């Protein structure tokens, strides 16, 4: 079913394209190399069942760097209510928000 | 939220797909076909994948000629069939049309699992990640590294081209 | 999940360098000859740490290292540099190459002057 | 031819010389002067970005030299 | 026959020994201004530094004032277990900002042509 | 080496184009391993410095890493401006 | 998720099911095979410039290789239907039963 | 300030290709021994205005038994992309800079084959079918030798972007290291643009027509448009990729005056091929360009593939 | 956003072309005048019956040679690597199976049109 003749033979036939935190050409790094080098250090030869449990922590942490589900949520939920205080007036935006800042280099 | 141009051009392509879906005459469904693949090549350059869409806009291109001449030498009919010379093509057209339009309205207006998960929208633009270096392409790196990384891949598609070119001499052999 | 800490706009103030990227081109061989301690000690510091919050006092001194180097080009040659950066400054790819005359000039200026 | 042939050449060549040229004077005239900026990547952007952050007059063109850093 | 033949392949061994000089100064001259690139990386870094900090800064103090009559909403409050430093999303630096900003942050360089 | 010599001539004679195409093909094939600057291409590309080089903490246990670029420990390009 | 990702979920359940369901024509059915490998390329095009996965930018080249190989296959076939009947209706294949 | 100079890339062009088809009637004619137009204006000069106002004012037919839709977009695309395969070309100096602008002109060079399938598909008439077929054949016989005569040759450029040709050649042009691809790259570019001895879709004599035949008044002008622009594309390209002008960034008017010089050069030597050659049989062609050319330029493409490595002649700008 | 600017330009230049053909010039269109061309008569068949290609399996074939340039592109960009030896070889090989692919369908009669 699954011959590893790589690892029986030392080759890398495939495994230097399987993740994202493995070598890439000029030291380019993935966008979330962090996180995925810590949750496959976290869950490193303690087997599959284990590391679903023991190393959910990183893992979620992993899946918010790649889809960024909370983090839209949070920007949604605040915008939502930068909206509704504008409508009334009782929120005024600051300057450096509406096109009029002092830029840095 | 910006111009939402990528939105426009994703769903300029869901109407090619359903363009060439609706099963009517292979000359319309492959320019409708042509169509997709230009306006996937528009968004996938909107992400920075220059090479990319410019390639699969090529190689579309080719194909879709070498069917043009497929359909005149095998597939045409006194009447071929566009969009609204049938009630079947013509139903499946406009189903395909308001089934995305759902979709859309759906998605945008409230915030639904459809069938994976959900989606509020705000605009492909809150996903990018404002990385500040390089004399390179990052694609073109990634690309240019088939030849150093990925002896093996090399190998098994000019084995798999080479065995194509075989078989097809063989399919159409005839006897 | 915690509160991200973050340094006030107080401490995030310092004398910029405000030339264009022209005079910075023009500049960097002997900028970076002349300014290489603290910014070797600012990079060390930035990939050590990979937290931006962590490399602020060396940032500084980045910054203060960068004004005092182009303080003295300012003292002591401000016309060839001129020059110099002017003639790469035409060009829409910055090349080196099209200005040797001028970098000449500017480069037995610094070192007789400095 | 046969120099009766030149004058639709030299038309032909009066046509084909105003891209090249409209497009250099047009790039001078919208450049501050000095040959519109490249930016096949990534890092030359960032220059161009910065340099129209520090003009103050929101235009990467304009330059700032030793006489703005006091 | 052998003439024609002998003035083609003269003719390509000068312009190889020509392109062979030619593209070795361009890659000295590459390696010069790659050099001059690396020289100037650092004040970039550190400027790039002050730059996301002050406007995550300034995105806090304006979230603050917002998010006050929401009953639980931690101001500030990390969607991540870890504490380390995570990169900004253009999204959040970029959020509460005019869509212009916004627009050439995104797809500045992308059109830029 | 006769057989193959009216071969290469009835070949030259019919189809000069395969005849060039398969000379300049092997060409291609097997003069670069026996060039003595394929080596100087290498070395060529792995002199670019395409990223920062990111300097070392020193622990007084260095001797041969430079502690300032214009020190004479270090790798040289003086091979390449004289080539 | 973004709409741009649900748009091209959509385009491959829609080439999807044009597959599924045939009229008369073979071709149109192949068409429907390469819309399918089209929105494939790019959908993992985009996952992929997001991520910023460098190597796995030459798998899209990949598809589209074997995409070639799938359609030539294909138009093989059909040249073969057509010459045993002088059409490519999907009617005419139906000499083999469960 | 940016559509000025859409359109001063594009007014000009248009006229160069009126004035360009004036040019070719009077070639052809000094080298049949006669004169071509002499009257219309001094030496024929008003003469492709007269030509242009005289289709614009003269009727157009929809053939009853054409797909309108189609019969009407394959010219609208046919001079739309013959107008903007021009935007990328730097003169010395782009309308548009892009970093891949050769893969950009060989996409939209293989898009432009569709409008001349369309229009004798939408026509629904039997020499229009005929031609729309022999163009499937043409980009089946030289679309595979075309690209990869570019690689070759795009590799001692060290990248795509087509402004960095002029940097490539500052000292020598590109045509004394592969002149031989130069040669292969010209035939291709005669069929290409469908031109004698290779433009088989029009078939004058065989096919009366072509894939045109049934087109009338300003629908067929637009299609004549298209081709003479694609023709001063073609060699403007060929120009810059194999006989780089010198160019001052201080002075770009001289580079302008060398370039436009260069492509008039190779478009008049289209003229003269014209006037000079039998037609190839459409089979023939394909044998041409798959059993001659292609074995060398696999060959050659090897060749260039190795030769910067073995003589560490490598390019810039990975 | 300038190239949109540039073929929303071209492609409106174009389209204002064919209405000004269609809307100027007078109009006088009747049966036989918009009937189609057969060089004097009336076809005898349509002209959307089967029309039979004889270079069937070179189009096939070309479906397959089109791949191998996608293949073959990047090569300008793979030439400034690091291990030009497994590059070299790597690009040597692609080719040379293309080449031998070409060997395949000519000595096997497949680039002769069919009769
Ligand atoms: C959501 C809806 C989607 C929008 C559809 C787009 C607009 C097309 C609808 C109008 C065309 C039909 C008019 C007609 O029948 O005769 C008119 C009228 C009726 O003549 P008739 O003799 O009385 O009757 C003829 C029969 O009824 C029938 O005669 P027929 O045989 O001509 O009918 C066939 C026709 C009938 O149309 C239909 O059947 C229904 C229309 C649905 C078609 C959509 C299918 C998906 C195709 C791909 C998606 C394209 C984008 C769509 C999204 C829109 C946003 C951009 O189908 C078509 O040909 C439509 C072609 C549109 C594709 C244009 C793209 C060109 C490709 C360029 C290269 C690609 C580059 C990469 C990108 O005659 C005229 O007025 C003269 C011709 C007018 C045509 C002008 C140009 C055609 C439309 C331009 C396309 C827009 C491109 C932008
Ligand atoms: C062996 O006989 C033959 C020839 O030899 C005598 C030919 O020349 C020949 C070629 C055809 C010629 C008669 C040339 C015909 C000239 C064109 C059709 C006129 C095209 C000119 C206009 C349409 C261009 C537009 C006019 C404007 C002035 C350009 C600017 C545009 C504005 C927007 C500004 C053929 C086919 C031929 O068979
Ligand atoms: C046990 C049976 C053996 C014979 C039968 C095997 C059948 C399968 C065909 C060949 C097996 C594959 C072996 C090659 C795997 C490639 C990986 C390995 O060889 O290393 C490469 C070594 O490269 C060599 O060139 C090997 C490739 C040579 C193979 C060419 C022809 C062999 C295939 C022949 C059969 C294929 C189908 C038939 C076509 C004729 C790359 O090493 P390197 O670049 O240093 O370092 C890479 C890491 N970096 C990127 C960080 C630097
Ligand atoms: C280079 C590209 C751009 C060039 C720049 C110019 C753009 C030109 C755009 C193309 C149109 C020009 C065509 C020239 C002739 C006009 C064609 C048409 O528009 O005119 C008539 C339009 O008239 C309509 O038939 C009805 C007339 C009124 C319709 C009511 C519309 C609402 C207006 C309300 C009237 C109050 C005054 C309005 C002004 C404020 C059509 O009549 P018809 O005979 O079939 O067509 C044959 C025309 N012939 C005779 C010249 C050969
Ligand atoms: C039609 C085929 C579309 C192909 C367009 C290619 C244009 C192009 O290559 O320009 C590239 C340019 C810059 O790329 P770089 O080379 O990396 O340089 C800039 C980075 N510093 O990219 C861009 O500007 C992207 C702009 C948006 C893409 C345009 C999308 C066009 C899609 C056509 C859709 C047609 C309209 C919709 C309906 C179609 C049929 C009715
Ligand atoms: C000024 C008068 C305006 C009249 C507008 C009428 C438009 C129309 O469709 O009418 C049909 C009209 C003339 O026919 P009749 O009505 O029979 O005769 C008119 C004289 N009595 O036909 C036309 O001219 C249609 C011309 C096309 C208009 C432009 C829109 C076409 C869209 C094409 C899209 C495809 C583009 C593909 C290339 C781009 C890809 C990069
Ligand atoms: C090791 C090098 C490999 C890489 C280089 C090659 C890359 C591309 C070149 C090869 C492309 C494929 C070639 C396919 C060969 C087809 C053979 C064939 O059948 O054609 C023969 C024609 O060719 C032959 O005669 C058969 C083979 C005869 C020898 C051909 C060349 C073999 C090698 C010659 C040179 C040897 C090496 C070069 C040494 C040069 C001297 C120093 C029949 O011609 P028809 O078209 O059918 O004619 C129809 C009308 N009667
Ligand atoms: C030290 C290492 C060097 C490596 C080798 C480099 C030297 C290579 C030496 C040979 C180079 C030859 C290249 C020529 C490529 C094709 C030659 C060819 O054989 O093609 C002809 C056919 O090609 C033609 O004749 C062309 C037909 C159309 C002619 C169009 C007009 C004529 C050309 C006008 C001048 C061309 C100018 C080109 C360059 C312009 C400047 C950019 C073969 O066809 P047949 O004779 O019928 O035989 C086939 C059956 N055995």
């Amino acid at each position: 079913p699954f011959f590893d003749v790589q690892k029986r033979l030392g080759l890398d036939l495939d495994r230097w394209m399987t993740i994202q935190s493995a070598e890439q050409p000029h030291k380019i790094p993935g966008r979330c190399h962090a996180f995925e080098k810590e949750w496959i250090e976290c869950a490193h030869g303690i087997g599959g069942i284990r590391a679903e449990k023991e190393c959910k922590i990183e893992f979620d942490d992993f899946v918010e760097c790649l889809l960024r589900q909370k983090t839209m949520k949070r920007l949604s939920a605040i915008k939502r209510q930068r909206d509704k205080l504008i409508k009334e007036g009782k929120y005024t935006p600051p300057p450096h928000h509406l096109g009029k800042e002092d830029p840095r280099p | 939220m910006t111009m939402y141009i990528a939105f426009i051009l994703s769903t300029i392509f869901v109407i090619g797909f359903v363009g060439f879906s609706s099963k009517p005459s292979p000359i319309y469904g492959g320019l409708g076909l042509i169509v997709s693949g230009g306006v996937g090549c528009g968004i996938v350059l909107n992400f920075g994948g220059s090479f990319l869409g410019l390639m699969v806009f090529l190689i579309y291109l080719g194909g879709m000629l070498v069917v043009f001449g497929y359909t005149t030498a095998m597939a045409t009919e006194m009447y071929p069939e566009v969009w609204v010379s049938n009630k079947t093509v013509f139903g499946a057209f406009v189903s395909g049309l308001m089934m995305e339009f759902c979709m859309v309205y759906y998605a945008l207006k409230e915030e639904e699992v459809e069938i994976i998960f959900k989606f509020n929208g705000l605009g492909d633009w809150v996903i990018y990640d404002t990385g500040d270096s390089g004399f390179f392409s990052e694609e073109a790196m990634g690309i240019a590294a088939l030849y150093s990384y990925g002896t093996w891949l090399v190998i098994v598609t000019g084995w798999s081209l080479l065995i194509g070119v075989v078989v097809i001499m063989e399919i159409t052999r005839g006897n | 999940p915690g509160i991200v800490e973050l340094p006030t706009l107080e401490d995030l103030k310092v004398q910029e360098v405000k030339v264009s990227s022209s005079v910075l081109k023009a500049a960097a061989h002997h900028y970076g000859a002349q300014c290489d301690k603290p910014n070797k000690e600012f990079m060390l510091c930035r990939w050590e740490e990979k937290d931006p919050r962590r490399c602020l006092e060396e940032g500084k001194l980045v910054n203060q290292c960068a004004l005092d180097f182009f303080r003295q080009i300012k003292r002591h040659c401000a016309e060839p540099f001129t020059e110099y950066w002017t003639c790469i400054d035409y060009s829409g790819l910055q090349l080196f190459r099209h200005c040797r005359k001028q970098q000449a000039k500017f480069d037995e200026c610094v070192l007789d002057k400095l | 031819m046969w120099f009766e042939i030149l004058p639709g050449i030299a038309v032909m060549a009066a046509c084909l010389f105003i891209p090249g040229m409209a497009t250099a004077h047009i790039h001078k005239f919208t450049n501050g002067g000095k040959e519109k900026r490249v930016a096949h990547f990534s890092y030359q952007w960032n220059l161009m970005e910065r340099d129209r952050r520090i003009s103050g007059v929101n235009r990467y063109h304009v330059t700032k030299g030793l006489e703005n850093i006091d | 026959g052998y003439s024609m033949f002998a003035v083609g392949i003269g003719t390509l061994l000068f312009g190889y020994w020509s392109m062979m000089k030619w593209n070795r100064e361009r890659r000295r001259l590459q390696i010069e201004d790659f050099e001059a690139r690396i020289a100037l990386m650092p004040l970039f870094q550190a400027e790039k530094d002050r730059r996301v900090l002050q406007m995550l800064r300034e995105n806090l103090e304006e979230e603050a004032i917002i998010m006050k009559d929401v009953p639980d909403w931690k101001v500030g409050e990390s969607v991540f277990h870890t504490t380390r430093w995570v990169t900004p999303m253009m999204g959040e630096l970029y959020g509460l900002r005019t869509n212009e900003e916004i627009l050439s942050a995104t797809y500045g360089f992308i059109w830029y042509t | 080496a006769g057989r193959i010599a009216s071969f290469l001539k009835n070949a030259w004679a019919k189809e000069p184009v395969l005849v060039a195409s398969f000379a300049i093909g092997g060409l291609a094939i097997i003069l670069p391993s026996l060039s003595p600057y394929t080596n100087y291409a290498i070395r060529i590309n792995r002199a670019t410095p395409y990223n920062y080089p990111v300097p070392l903490r020193d622990d007084g246990n260095m001797p041969d890493v430079p502690s300032h670029p214009q020190d004479p420990q270090g790798p040289s390009l003086e091979w390449l401006k004289n080539l | 998720m973004p709409l741009v990702y649900m748009n091209i979920i959509m385009a491959f359940a829609i080439a999807l099911a044009g597959l599924l369901m045939y009229r008369s024509h073979l071709m149109s059915s192949l068409l429907c095979l390469e819309g399918m490998m089209l929105s494939l390329f790019i959908m993992s095009t985009l996952i992929i410039l997001n991520t910023h996965f460098t190597l796995a930018n030459m798998m899209p080249i990949i598809l589209l290789v074997f995409a070639a190989c799938e359609a030539a296959l294909g138009l093989s076939l059909l040249v073969m239907v057509s010459n045993t009947y002088g059409t490519d209706y999907v009617q005419n294949l139906n000499l083999l039963q469960c | 300030m940016f559509m000025i100079n859409i359109l001063s890339l594009i007014i000009p062009i248009l006229l160069a290709v009126a004035f360009l088809t004036l040019v070719e009637r009077k070639v052809l004619g000094y080298m049949q021994l006669r004169k071509g137009p002499n009257v219309v204006g001094p030496y024929g000069l008003l003469q492709p205005i007269a030509d242009a106002l005289k289709l614009f004012t003269k009727e157009p037919l929809r053939p009853a038994t054409s797909s309108i839709s189609m019969f009407i977009i394959a010219p609208i695309l046919a001079l739309s992309l013959a107008l903007t395969m021009w935007v990328p070309l730097p003169m010395p100096y782009p309308l548009i800079n892009m970093n891949l602008g050769v893969l950009f002109m060989l996409a939209m060079s293989s898009l432009a084959v569709y409008s001349i399938l369309w229009s004798g598909w939408a026509s629904n008439s039997k020499y229009a079918l005929i031609g729309a077929l022999r163009a499937v054949a043409q980009t089946i016989s030289y679309e595979v030798t075309l690209a990869i005569i570019l690689l070759s040759v795009l590799l001692m450029n060290g990248s795509y972007t087509l402004s960095t040709l002029i940097t490539t050649q500052e000292h020598i042009w590109m045509i004394f290291t592969s002149w031989p691809l130069a040669m292969m790259w010209f035939i291709s570019t005669l069929a290409e643009t469908n031109r004698a001895p290779f433009d088989l879709t029009e078939g004058e004599s065989e096919l009366v027509s072509g894939f045109n035949v049934e087109y009338a008044a300003g629908p067929f002008a637009m299609f004549f448009m298209a081709e003479y622009a694609n023709i001063i594309m073609m060699n403007a390209f060929t120009a810059i990729l194999f006989l780089g002008a010198s160019h001052d960034p201080h002075t770009p008017e001289l580079y302008t005056i060398n370039f436009v010089l260069k492509t008039l050069a190779l478009t008049i030597t289209f003229l003269w091929i014209r006037a000079s050659y039998p037609r190839f049989r459409y089979d023939q062609l394909m044998h041409l360009l798959w059993k001659s050319f292609l074995p060398l330029t696999l060959a050659l493409c090897m060749w260039h593939i190795s030769l910067p490595i073995m003589t560490a002649s490598i390019p810039p700008q990975s | 956003m300038n190239i949109m600017l540039t073929l929303l330009t071209n492609v409106t230049l174009a389209s204002l072309l064919v209405l000004i053909a269609f809307w100027l010039p007078q109009l006088n269109a009747y049966s036989e005048k918009t009937s189609p061309y057969e060089c004097g008569f009336d076809p005898m068949g349509s002209a959307r019956l089967p029309f039979s290609m004889k270079f069937f399996l070179v189009a096939i074939t070309f479906l397959l040679f089109d791949l191998e340039i996608a293949l073959l592109l990047p090569l300008p960009w793979a030439s400034q690597t690091n291990n030009l030896k497994t590059m070299l070889t790597m690009a040597l090989f692609l080719l040379i199976l293309l080449a031998a692919s070409l060997a395949y369908e000519w000595t096997q009669k497949g680039l002769e049109w069919a009769e």
